[PDB]
């Protein structure tokens, strides 16, 4: 089967260094899209971070770019992402999202449960 | 160093540039690199006459 | 939209001419667009702003 689990969650506040993580099952993250959305209370999914497969080039939006750092792991088949010194203001529920494996179903989008962060 | 290349293919890959000493090997008959992100085509594919 | 837009590894040409315009966000509708390595033409119609 096919599904994303992601931990690291734990409110934090501002001045250290949350490590976030994944659990990607049923295919390699090697040959993949590996995505992170941010979820906010009475806000809508935001992207954050971007690796692109067959290359491994990473994609920062510009209100969190050159802030994080992701990286993918295919020794634990996951992907870490890596903030530094997160801002109140960045408090979220961060959603992984993997699109258009190279098995081909009716679910073509996988959603992690959603891991929530607080910065005060 | 491969010198008796016959029949070379490199469909469906991400190439930019056939480097130069590809052509060292002569022997080519069918040569093919097509859905590539290729730019130009070499002058020495005139050193392969086969 | 077709939610398998994004499997077409081999897609050349996109033609979007819908409203991409969705509520408060900066087109994640389309944030699979990167995805698509061999894409070469691009013709969006959505009324963009940014």
């Amino acid at each position: 089967q096919v599904q994303l689990v992601e931990s690291g969650g734990g409110l934090v506040q501002a001045g250290g260094s949350l490590r976030l993580s994944c659990a990607a099952s049923g295919f390699p993250v090697m040959n993949a899209g590996m995505y992170w959305y941010r979820q906010a209370p009475g806000k809508e999914r935001e992207w954050v971070a971007a690796i692109e497969s067959e290359g491994t080039s990473t994609y920062y939006a510009d209100s969190v770019k050159g802030r994080f750092t992701i990286s993918r792991d295919n020794a634990k088949n996951t992907v870490y992402l890596q903030m530094n010194s997160l801002k109140p203001e960045d408090t979220a529920v961060y959603y992984c999202n993997v699109k258009d494996v190279g098995d081909n179903h009716f679910p073509y989008d996988y959603w992690g449960q959603g891991t929530q962060v607080t910065v005060s | 160093n491969l010198t008796n290349l016959e029949r070379l293919y490199l469909n469906r890959n991400k190439i930019e540039k056939i480097p130069t000493q590809l052509f060292y090997c002569r022997k080519l008959r069918y040569l093919d690199l097509s859905h590539n992100n290729l730019t130009f085509l070499p002058a020495d594919i005139g050193l392969l006459q086969n | 939209i077709p939610l398998w837009i994004y499997s077409l590894k081999t897609l050349e040409e996109l033609h979007l001419t819908g409203n991409l315009s969705a509520e408060n966000n900066r087109y994640i509708v389309i944030d699979g667009l990167r995805e698509l390595k061999r894409l070469k033409v691009l013709r969006l119609k959505s009324n963009l702003s940014k």
